[PDB]
């Protein structure tokens, strides 16, 4: 969460909360005898991968906005 | 002949038996860790600095 | 229910290339049902998003590696 906080500034609460979910689900999976060796290999591939589907797919450019989208910004922080 | 040296010590046995013990409890506490399945182990110092 | 709700309808952006402006629906928690949040001004930084993802798959692997633990007694 320091990190979090240190390099971005926000979300905060948000990376806490998903790395303690991905430990349980990733948990509940090596109790079924799944090696961690191909849970980390799957999180590793889904994270690049979600990575890459937001950044292709969900981004939206500022430019079409303007100064609507800062206060947006802002008033969503 | 028949019978040999009694060895009546057999506190060196029992030393060589404490030894050969002591050196497979370590290989066994260290023998997850081998390999490409292997796992790390936690150790967490009498100061409270811990290592993975 | 509204998680669901929310799956179906980005299920549904994803699947049926005519629907793709549906992917902007998040949630509208004051009314509490699914709301285009990119037309309701609900935005967040990309770099939000893909770092808290990086920095929590990293430490999600990290506590992952270990199965064992000693803990030595304090010396005090
Ligand atoms: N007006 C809003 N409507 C719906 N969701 C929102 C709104 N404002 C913020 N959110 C969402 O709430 C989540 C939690 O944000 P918050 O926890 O306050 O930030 P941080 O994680 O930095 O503490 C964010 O992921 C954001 O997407
Ligand atoms: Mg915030």
């Amino acid at each position: 969460a320091d990190l979090q906080d240190k390099e971005v500034g926000d979300g905060t609460t948000s990376v806490v909360i998903i790395a303690a979910e991905l430990l349980k689900n990733a948990d509940e999976l090596v109790k079924q005898k799944i090696h961690p060796t191909s849970v980390i290999s799957g999180y590793r591939l889904a994270c690049k991968e979600a990575v890459r589907y937001i950044n292709e797919n969900l981004i939206v450019n500022t430019d079409e906005l303007g100064r609507d989208c800062l206060i947006n910004a802002a008033k969503t922080s | 002949r028949g019978k040999g040296a009694y060895q009546d010590r057999d506190k060196p046995a029992q030393i060589r038996f404490s030894n050969i013990s002591a050196a497979k409890a370590v290989a066994d506490a260290i023998r997850t860790s081998l390999g490409p399945k292997g796992m790390d182990k936690m150790i967490q110092d009498g100061k409270g600095d811990v290592t993975i | 229910d509204l998680v669901a709700k929310l799956r179906a309808f980005h299920n549904e952006a994803q699947v049926n290339p005519e629907r793709k402006n549906l992917k902007w629906i998040g949630l509208d928690l004051s009314n509490g049902k699914p709301r285009d949040n990119k037309q309701a001004g609900v935005f967040e930084p990309t770099i939000v998003k893909v770092k808290s993802l990086k920095f929590a798959t990293e430490a999600a692997i990290t506590i992952l590696r270990i199965d064992d633990l000693i803990k030595l007694h304090p010396e005090s």
